[PDB]
């Protein structure tokens, strides 16, 4: 893990993420989102238990991304929570949760829920 | 459409 | 929000999380477990989205844990996402994802989900 | 449970739920959404798992309900997943993900996630 | 959707699901685990939304299985909820929801989420 | 507002 | 392991 | 019993 995750990784759909994973759990980076244009970038921040071992478990992780930068503000957050696996094909997998603020009334349709998995390739 | 996505 | 999320939460298990919401959209600070010994604390970093309003709408973050200090290592972390809502009753709403490394057969079991609102009584 | 589980529940919000849990894990009954009129009735078909218990565990049940009716077709179904705890003040306490059909380009909000619980009263 | 959803759906490991979808938005079938024994065939019902649409989205479904047959009671119960798109490679994705029952202590461990994307071949 | 609520 | 898996 | 708990 920590070298291991520090790096760029890819998603399904062409978003790229790029990563330093800190000595002591700590995770910093930037987000893109598809186009690849100058700012379709967004920080990101979160934490990794290291350990993390003898039998082949991945390494849990999670990060944060508030969708705001200099050109764009869809006032939402997303945090993605999964695990790393190393080795030939190294990947992380994860669930997230995308929450946008909505008022009392529109709270029930504020979180939606996916997966993605990310690869160095 | 979403950052997230594009 | 920003100053009205600093400060100290609490849910309702009596888990305590101690935060700083920085200028621009950091959030940093430390989760206490119950019991509430010297050190069932983990650090907590995060993102929020200000903009965030003309219309009452909650400001969306996310922050991660990942449970590893120096006196526990539960090789998981877990990701908040939701929103502040801010006024007489300031409460932060969120949806969890619990996540413990394992090994490639046991992932499907690797997820737990949840929800935790927070309050500052 | 069975028995228990029979009868109408209540939500948070006055969705009320009406059900008919059979001798075989069958879960039968209507789901009314607010105002309460006529048609905001929807069919919900699910399944509890008794054995359920020498330690006050609660049953796990899940349903569904497809949004359409007569009145109304709102392209999508809710699935609520949760327990039965019995007693002086007995609960369904659930968490819920609610799928609307979309394009394959939009399938990334397909699907919102929440909780609710619900008693007899 | 209906006759496009009556029929044998297979997921990434194996696991097995027969539904008959009714005129009526009903799901019945039975899902079988992986070994494919006489039993680790469980019962399963749901419903869909049928509209379904000249836009090419996806028909919106969830079904339940509570895990206890003749052989097995895993006091637990799963529900998924998704949509069904239809074609060359017609497929289910969908997310789901497993909950055990647990004491109250414990409820916090009680629900784990994932997903699954079933397909006909 | 979707039937799940109103 | 469980039936929805095994 | 875990940390994000006790």
């Amino acid at each position: 893990a920590e070298a291991g995750i520090t790096g760029t990784w890819y998603n399904q759909l062409g978003s790229t993420f790029i990563v330093t994973a800190g000595a002591d759990g700590a995770l910093t980076g930037t987000y893109e989102s598809a186009v690849g244009n100058a700012e379709s970038r967004y920080v990101l921040t979160g934490r990794y238990d290291s350990a993390p071992a003898t039998d082949g478990s991945g390494t849990a992780l999670g990060w944060t991304v508030a969708w705001k930068n200099n050109y764009r503000n869809a006032h939402s957050a997303t945090t993605w929570s999964g695990q790393y696996v190393g080795g030939a094909e190294a990947r992380i997998n994860t669930q997230w949760l995308l929450t946008s603020g909505t008022t009392e009334a529109n709270a029930w349709k504020s979180t939606l829920v996916g997966h993605d998995t990310f690869t160095k390739v | 459409c979403h950052p997230q996505f594009c």
